[PDB]
Protein backbone atom coordinates (compact mmCIF):
# COMPACT_ATOMS: atom_id res chain seq x y z
CA UNK A 1 0.00 0.00 0.00
CA UNK A 2 0.97 3.75 -0.99
CA UNK A 3 -1.43 5.45 1.31
CA UNK A 4 0.27 4.01 4.64
CA UNK A 5 3.66 5.51 3.33
CA UNK A 6 2.49 8.37 1.77
CA UNK A 7 0.60 9.22 5.12
CA UNK A 8 3.80 8.11 7.06
CA UNK A 9 6.04 10.38 4.73
CA UNK A 10 3.11 13.38 5.15
CA UNK A 11 3.15 13.25 8.64
CA UNK A 12 6.82 12.64 9.31
CA UNK A 13 7.52 15.52 7.24
CA UNK A 14 5.59 17.73 9.20
CA UNK A 15 7.46 16.84 12.24
CA UNK A 16 10.62 18.25 11.68
CA UNK A 17 8.74 21.74 10.61
CA UNK A 18 6.94 22.25 14.29
CA UNK A 19 10.36 21.42 15.74
CA UNK A 20 11.73 24.96 16.60
CA UNK A 21 7.63 26.18 17.36
CA UNK A 22 6.29 27.44 21.00
CA UNK A 23 4.59 24.84 23.13
CA UNK A 24 0.98 25.43 22.74
CA UNK A 25 -0.14 23.51 26.14
CA UNK A 26 -0.06 20.73 28.43
CA UNK A 27 -1.39 18.27 30.62
CA UNK A 28 -0.85 14.92 32.55
CA UNK A 29 -1.09 11.28 32.15
CA UNK A 30 -1.75 9.38 35.31
CA UNK A 31 -1.92 6.09 33.61
CA UNK A 32 0.60 3.54 32.19
CA UNK A 33 0.65 3.27 27.88
CA UNK A 34 3.35 2.84 25.38
CA UNK A 35 2.47 4.91 22.31
CA UNK A 36 4.78 2.51 20.01
CA UNK A 37 2.98 -0.88 20.68
CA UNK A 38 0.11 0.56 18.95
CA UNK A 39 -0.46 -0.43 15.55
CA UNK A 40 -2.81 2.50 15.21
CA UNK A 41 0.22 5.21 15.26
CA UNK A 42 1.33 7.27 12.11
CA UNK A 43 4.85 7.08 12.62
CA UNK A 44 5.59 3.39 14.16
CA UNK A 45 9.01 3.27 15.87
CA UNK A 46 9.03 7.23 17.18
CA UNK A 47 6.18 6.65 19.98
CA UNK A 48 6.31 7.27 23.99
CA UNK A 49 7.21 5.19 26.42
CA UNK A 50 5.97 7.06 29.23
CA UNK A 51 4.48 5.87 32.59
CA UNK A 52 2.23 6.63 35.15
CA UNK A 53 2.67 10.53 37.08
CA UNK A 54 4.40 12.17 33.59
CA UNK A 55 4.39 15.25 31.74
CA UNK A 56 4.11 15.71 28.38
CA UNK A 57 3.94 19.56 26.27
CA UNK A 58 1.43 19.61 23.24
CA UNK A 59 2.53 21.83 20.79
CA UNK A 60 0.39 21.56 17.22
CA UNK A 61 -2.79 19.38 16.81
CA UNK A 62 -3.00 16.70 14.58
CA UNK A 63 -6.78 15.40 14.85
CA UNK A 64 -8.87 13.96 17.58
CA UNK A 65 -6.95 10.25 17.77
CA UNK A 66 -3.55 11.49 17.86
CA UNK A 67 -1.38 14.78 19.21
CA UNK A 68 2.17 15.38 19.28
CA UNK A 69 4.15 15.93 22.36
CA UNK A 70 7.50 16.31 23.41
CA UNK A 71 8.73 14.60 26.59
CA UNK A 72 9.34 16.92 29.86
CA UNK A 73 12.68 14.74 30.59
CA UNK A 74 16.05 16.21 28.99
CA UNK A 75 16.40 15.07 25.61
CA UNK A 76 13.02 14.50 25.04
CA UNK A 77 12.50 13.61 20.75
CA UNK A 78 9.41 13.90 18.72
CA UNK A 79 6.29 11.57 20.44
CA UNK A 80 3.00 10.91 19.64
CA UNK A 81 0.70 10.57 23.21
CA UNK A 82 -3.12 9.05 22.45
CA UNK A 83 -5.73 11.62 22.60
CA UNK A 84 -8.22 11.04 25.27
CA UNK A 85 -10.99 9.61 23.03
CA UNK A 86 -7.83 7.16 21.61
CA UNK A 87 -7.08 6.22 25.47
CA UNK A 88 -10.54 5.46 26.02
CA UNK A 89 -11.11 3.58 23.06
CA UNK A 90 -7.10 1.40 24.06
CA UNK A 91 -8.85 1.55 27.70
CA UNK A 92 -12.19 -0.64 27.01
CA UNK A 93 -9.20 -2.56 25.03
CA UNK A 94 -7.28 -3.93 27.65
CA UNK A 95 -10.15 -4.89 30.16
CA UNK A 96 -11.82 -6.76 26.52
CA UNK A 97 -8.98 -9.69 26.31
CA UNK A 98 -10.14 -11.08 29.15
CA UNK A 99 -12.59 -14.21 29.92
CA UNK A 100 -15.52 -11.89 30.68
CA UNK A 101 -15.91 -8.36 31.56
CA UNK A 102 -19.55 -7.83 32.74
CA UNK A 103 -21.62 -9.52 35.36
CA UNK A 104 -21.68 -13.21 33.35
CA UNK A 105 -19.02 -15.75 35.19
CA UNK A 106 -17.66 -18.29 32.99
CA UNK A 107 -17.59 -20.66 36.79
CA UNK A 108 -18.40 -23.49 34.00
CA UNK A 109 -21.85 -21.78 33.34
CA UNK A 110 -22.20 -21.62 29.32
CA UNK A 111 -24.63 -22.42 27.33
CA UNK A 112 -27.17 -21.40 29.30
CA UNK A 113 -27.34 -17.84 30.37
CA UNK A 114 -25.91 -15.49 27.38
CA UNK A 115 -26.49 -12.43 29.24
CA UNK A 116 -26.30 -9.64 26.74
CA UNK A 117 -23.97 -6.85 27.55
CA UNK A 118 -26.52 -4.09 29.41
CA UNK A 119 -25.96 -0.67 29.71
CA UNK A 120 -23.41 -1.13 33.38
CA UNK A 121 -20.94 -3.42 31.38
CA UNK A 122 -20.14 -0.19 29.21
CA UNK A 123 -17.99 2.99 30.25
CA UNK A 124 -21.04 4.83 29.99
CA UNK A 125 -21.88 3.46 33.41
CA UNK A 126 -19.69 4.11 36.66
CA UNK A 127 -20.44 7.79 36.67
CA UNK A 128 -20.31 8.23 40.18
CA UNK A 129 -16.07 9.70 39.92
CA UNK A 130 -15.55 9.41 36.47
CA UNK A 131 -11.84 10.68 37.25
CA UNK A 132 -10.28 12.05 33.32
CA UNK A 133 -7.35 10.13 32.31
CA UNK A 134 -5.91 13.96 31.37
CA UNK A 135 -5.70 16.56 33.67
CA UNK A 136 -5.31 20.14 32.38
CA UNK A 137 -1.77 20.66 34.29
CA UNK A 138 0.58 23.83 33.98
CA UNK A 139 3.40 23.51 31.45
CA UNK A 140 5.96 24.06 34.06
CA UNK A 141 5.39 22.97 37.68
CA UNK A 142 5.72 26.18 40.22
CA UNK A 143 7.82 25.70 42.96
CA UNK A 144 6.84 25.93 46.44
CA UNK A 145 8.73 25.90 49.84
CA UNK A 146 7.00 23.69 52.67
CA UNK A 147 7.69 23.46 56.38
CA UNK A 148 9.53 23.76 58.69
CA UNK A 149 6.65 25.14 60.98
CA UNK A 150 3.33 27.61 60.66
CA UNK A 151 3.47 30.04 57.64
CA UNK A 152 3.15 33.41 57.83
CA UNK A 153 5.05 33.67 60.89
CA UNK A 154 8.57 34.74 62.23
CA UNK A 155 10.09 31.94 61.46
CA UNK A 156 8.75 30.05 58.70
CA UNK A 157 8.71 33.72 56.56
CA UNK A 158 12.17 34.07 56.92
CA UNK A 159 13.32 30.67 56.24
CA UNK A 160 12.32 31.10 52.71
CA UNK A 161 12.44 34.36 52.41
CA UNK A 162 16.54 34.24 51.87
CA UNK A 163 16.10 30.95 49.47
CA UNK A 164 13.50 33.20 47.46
CA UNK A 165 16.57 36.15 47.23
CA UNK A 166 19.05 33.33 46.28
CA UNK A 167 16.90 31.84 43.68
CA UNK A 168 16.17 35.55 42.30
CA UNK A 169 19.86 36.48 41.88
CA UNK A 170 21.01 33.95 40.24
CA UNK A 171 17.77 33.80 37.89
CA UNK A 172 17.53 36.92 37.01
CA UNK A 173 15.85 38.24 33.71
CA UNK A 174 14.70 34.79 33.67
CA UNK A 175 12.43 34.20 36.65
CA UNK A 176 9.20 35.68 38.16
CA UNK A 177 8.41 35.90 41.53
CA UNK A 178 5.27 36.54 42.96
CA UNK A 179 3.05 35.83 46.28
CA UNK A 180 -0.65 35.19 46.37
CA UNK A 181 -2.52 35.95 49.10
CA UNK A 182 -5.95 34.47 48.83
CA UNK A 183 -6.45 30.84 49.34
CA UNK A 184 -5.17 28.40 46.78
CA UNK A 185 -5.55 24.91 48.71
CA UNK A 186 -9.28 24.76 47.21
CA UNK A 187 -8.45 24.84 43.77
CA UNK A 188 -11.36 22.11 42.33
CA UNK A 189 -12.70 21.19 39.15
CA UNK A 190 -15.48 18.48 39.61
CA UNK A 191 -17.02 20.07 42.53
CA UNK A 192 -20.47 22.56 40.18
CA UNK A 193 -20.45 23.35 36.71
CA UNK A 194 -19.99 26.94 37.59
CA UNK A 195 -19.78 28.10 41.11
CA UNK A 196 -20.55 31.40 41.58
CA UNK A 197 -20.83 32.31 38.01
CA UNK A 198 -21.94 35.87 38.94
CA UNK A 199 -21.15 38.33 41.56
CA UNK A 200 -24.71 39.97 42.15
CA UNK A 201 -26.80 36.47 42.65
CA UNK A 202 -26.02 37.15 46.47
CA UNK A 203 -26.36 33.51 47.15
CA UNK A 204 -24.44 31.37 49.69
CA UNK A 205 -21.20 30.99 47.74
CA UNK A 206 -21.40 34.69 45.83
CA UNK A 207 -20.53 36.74 48.95
CA UNK A 208 -17.53 34.17 49.84
CA UNK A 209 -13.86 34.21 49.27
CA UNK A 210 -14.93 30.36 46.57
CA UNK A 211 -15.20 33.02 43.49
CA UNK A 212 -11.81 34.51 44.54
CA UNK A 213 -9.87 31.08 44.76
CA UNK A 214 -10.86 30.24 40.83
CA UNK A 215 -9.20 33.51 39.48
CA UNK A 216 -6.16 32.80 40.58
CA UNK A 217 -6.02 29.51 38.94
CA UNK A 218 -6.54 31.16 35.53
CA UNK A 219 -3.65 33.27 36.45
CA UNK A 220 -1.25 30.78 37.43
CA UNK A 221 -2.50 28.39 34.05
CA UNK A 222 -1.55 31.51 31.70
CA UNK A 223 1.13 32.39 33.90
CA UNK A 224 2.44 28.83 33.41
CA UNK A 225 2.35 29.09 29.48
CA UNK A 226 5.14 32.25 29.71
CA UNK A 227 7.53 29.31 29.54
CA UNK A 228 9.40 31.65 32.94
CA UNK A 229 10.00 29.93 35.82
CA UNK A 230 7.66 30.99 38.49
CA UNK A 231 7.97 30.10 42.27
CA UNK A 232 4.73 30.41 44.90
CA UNK A 233 4.90 32.22 48.12
CA UNK A 234 1.42 30.80 49.14
CA UNK A 235 0.66 31.22 53.22
CA UNK A 236 -1.83 29.19 53.00
CA UNK A 237 0.18 25.55 52.16
CA UNK A 238 1.03 23.57 54.97
CA UNK A 239 0.71 19.57 53.71
CA UNK A 240 1.60 18.32 50.77
CA UNK A 241 -1.57 16.05 50.23
CA UNK A 242 -3.57 19.40 50.81
CA UNK A 243 -2.43 20.64 47.52
CA UNK A 244 -1.50 17.48 46.00
CA UNK A 245 -5.14 16.45 44.51
CA UNK A 246 -5.39 19.51 42.64
CA UNK A 247 -4.48 20.35 38.82
CA UNK A 248 -1.60 22.23 39.99
CA UNK A 249 0.26 19.98 42.12
CA UNK A 250 3.02 22.23 42.27
CA UNK A 251 6.49 21.24 43.07
CA UNK A 252 6.99 20.66 47.00
CA UNK A 253 9.88 21.63 48.64
CA UNK A 254 10.88 20.34 52.22
CA UNK A 255 13.15 21.51 54.90
CA UNK A 256 13.72 19.28 57.33
CA UNK A 257 15.49 19.76 61.01
CA UNK A 258 17.61 16.73 62.44
CA UNK A 259 15.79 17.01 66.14
CA UNK A 260 12.99 18.80 67.65
CA UNK A 261 16.05 19.80 69.95
CA UNK A 262 17.22 22.13 67.44
CA UNK A 263 14.11 23.55 67.09
CA UNK A 264 13.10 24.28 70.75
CA UNK A 265 16.40 26.33 70.81
CA UNK A 266 16.06 27.67 67.98
CA UNK A 267 12.77 30.30 68.98
CA UNK A 268 14.17 30.53 71.85
CA UNK A 269 17.06 32.60 70.48
CA UNK A 270 14.33 34.72 68.65
CA UNK A 271 12.41 35.95 71.64
CA UNK A 272 9.42 35.94 74.22
CA UNK A 273 6.75 36.61 70.95
CA UNK A 274 7.32 33.12 69.62
CA UNK A 275 7.10 31.09 72.70
CA UNK A 276 3.55 31.68 72.84
CA UNK A 277 2.94 30.05 69.43
CA UNK A 278 5.68 27.24 70.25
CA UNK A 279 3.47 25.05 71.52
CA UNK A 280 1.69 24.50 67.58
CA UNK A 281 4.79 24.78 65.73
CA UNK A 282 5.88 21.97 67.13
CA UNK A 283 3.01 20.38 66.35
CA UNK A 284 3.79 21.68 62.93
CA UNK A 285 6.88 20.06 62.38
CA UNK A 286 5.34 16.51 64.02
CA UNK A 287 2.18 16.52 61.60
CA UNK A 288 4.22 16.85 58.58
CA UNK A 289 7.50 15.08 59.71
CA UNK A 290 5.31 12.05 59.66
CA UNK A 291 3.87 12.42 56.49
CA UNK A 292 6.37 9.85 54.38
CA UNK A 293 9.08 11.28 52.15
CA UNK A 294 8.50 9.80 48.72
CA UNK A 295 5.39 11.86 48.51
CA UNK A 296 7.36 15.52 48.60
CA UNK A 297 9.22 16.10 45.32
CA UNK A 298 12.51 16.60 47.07
CA UNK A 299 14.20 17.05 50.42
CA UNK A 300 16.39 19.81 52.12
CA UNK A 301 18.84 18.14 54.78
CA UNK A 302 21.56 20.31 54.89
CA UNK A 303 22.39 22.67 57.66
CA UNK A 304 24.66 24.84 55.76
CA UNK A 305 23.79 28.34 53.92
CA UNK A 306 25.45 27.38 50.80
CA UNK A 307 25.02 23.66 50.77
CA UNK A 308 21.35 24.29 51.24
CA UNK A 309 21.06 26.48 47.99
CA UNK A 310 23.10 25.25 44.88
CA UNK A 311 21.60 21.28 46.03
CA UNK A 312 18.15 22.79 44.47
CA UNK A 313 19.86 25.12 42.44
CA UNK A 314 21.17 21.65 39.51
CA UNK A 315 17.57 20.60 40.50
CA UNK A 316 15.85 23.49 38.69
CA UNK A 317 18.71 23.73 36.37
CA UNK A 318 18.23 20.72 34.96
CA UNK A 319 14.45 20.59 35.21
CA UNK A 320 14.54 24.16 33.06
CA UNK A 321 17.14 22.16 30.27
CA UNK A 322 15.16 19.35 30.37
CA UNK A 323 11.85 21.37 29.42
CA UNK A 324 13.18 22.37 26.12
CA UNK B 1 23.45 21.72 63.80
CA UNK B 2 23.12 24.95 65.86
CA UNK B 3 26.29 26.64 64.82
CA UNK B 4 24.38 26.69 60.77
CA UNK B 5 21.33 26.61 61.87
CA UNK B 6 21.35 29.84 63.70
CA UNK B 7 23.53 31.67 60.76
CA UNK B 8 20.68 30.90 58.69
CA UNK B 9 18.20 32.12 61.00
CA UNK B 10 19.63 35.99 61.42
CA UNK B 11 21.25 37.13 58.30
CA UNK B 12 18.04 36.20 56.28
CA UNK B 13 15.62 38.82 57.72
CA UNK B 14 18.02 41.11 60.06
Amino acid sequence: ESARREVESQAQQQLERAKHKPVAFAVRTNVSYCGVLDEECPVQGSGVNFEAKDFLHIKEKYSNDWWIGRLVKEGGDIAFIPSPQRLESIRLKQEQKARRSGNPSSLSDIGNRRSPPPSLAKQKQKQAEHVPPYDVVPSMRPVVLVGPSLKGYEVTDMMQKALFDFLKHRFDGRISITRVTADLSLAKRSVLNNPGKRTIIERSSARSSIAEVQSEIERIFELAKSLQLVVLDADTINHPAQLAKTSLAPIIVFVKVSSPKVLQRLIRSRGKSQMKHLTVQMMAYDKLVQCPPESFDVILDENQLEDACEHLAEYLEVYWRATH
Amino acid sequence: DLKGYLDWITQAED
